[PDB]
């Protein structure tokens, strides 16, 4: 009903692409509070309050690859702050895992990440993008953050 | 690489990331891949080089050389390739890597890697240095043969 896209594979959104679909007014508008989206084992986004989803391409708006993440990726096509999904966020990107130098392979123990201060690195670089960092989980390779807009 | 007879147009160009099969989208990652030190930062050539003969498939009776490009990340990855202006692109110039940093550090040796240096000795002596100050000596040794 919405005019809502969604078709890239392993793309999902809370509250369904269903459950949007009966949140619908009759007048052709989808209004939601507490919407998120994200790629699975990958990452996820979320609006903290109330999000207009009317007549959006996710598919082109949307995109979360490894170690990646974004909203609007032809700037000209960015509406002002506020408006569609250009408004403060939680994002997590899953699988955030470092390499190790000398085996290769990403480095999943929680003990050696807190002996090298992964953690404190992502707060670093998090603060350089002006985003405000939140939780790391060295269990699932979760990086946490709020940003203020795309 | 420019050439200064042609100074607008590069007469090679190498790709550093592995970004093979997804085309059609855009541009706005470059945040979040700098957070993780996946940016290039700095590199130096070694001398000039016979290619291992691996690199080619079985059908060249002439020796190949080119000249070692070290290219360093700011996670202080290493990658390799074996540049020629003088050969066919005929798998020349392929990245190599990331190169392995014996012996295995639980620090990762640093997050903050700037500069590099590939002094002209035999084998190859590679300086890594970072903005805390401290700098690696990392002898280059070609890799092991499995034993089966």
């Amino acid at each position: 009903p919405a005019g809502i896209i969604l078709t890239k594979v392993g793309y999902y959104t809370i509250p369904s692409m269903d459950d949007l679909a009966k949140i619908t007014n009759e007048k052709g508008e989808c209004i939601v509070s507490d919407f998120t989206i994200g790629r699975k084992g990958y990452g996820s986004i979320y609006f903290e309050g109330d999000v207009n989803l009317t007549n959006l391409n996710l598919d082109d708006i949307v995109h979360i690859r490894r170690k990646e993440v974004v909203v609007y990726l032809d700037d000209n096509q960015k509406p002002p702050v506020g408006e569609g999904l250009n408004r403060k966020a939680e994002v997590t990107l899953d699988g955030v895992w470092p390499t190790d130098k000398t085996s290769r392979c990403l480095i999943k123990s929680p003990d050696r990440l807190a002996d090298i201060n992964y953690e404190g690195r992502l707060e670093a670089v998090s603060r350089k993008q002006g985003a405000q960092f939140k939780e790391y989980r060295p269990e699932t390779g979760s990086w946490v953050f709020k940003v203020s807009h795309f | 690489i420019y050439s200064l007879r042609e100074p607008q147009t590069p007469t090679n160009v190498i790709i550093l990331s592995e970004a093979e099969e997804e085309s059609l989208v855009l541009n706005k990652g470059r945040a979040y891949t700098a957070s993780l030190g996946e940016t290039a930062v700095a590199f130096d050539f070694g001398p000039l080089a016979a290619v291992p003969k691996t690199l080619f498939g079985q059908n060249g009776k002439d020796e190949v050389v080119a000249y070692p490009l070290y290219i360093l990340y700011e996670n202080g990855e290493t990658f390799l390739t074996y540049i020629s202006l003088l050969h066919s692109p005929g798998n020349i110039g392929k990245l190599l890597g990331p190169l392995p940093m014996h012996p295995a550090a639980e620090d990762n040796y640093g997050y903050d890697a700037c500069a590099v240096l590939c002094l002209p000795c035999v084998p190859n002596i590679l300086v890594i240095a970072t903005e805390s100050g401290m700098l690696y000596h990392c002898v280059v040794l070609e890799g092991e043969e499995e034993d089966d």
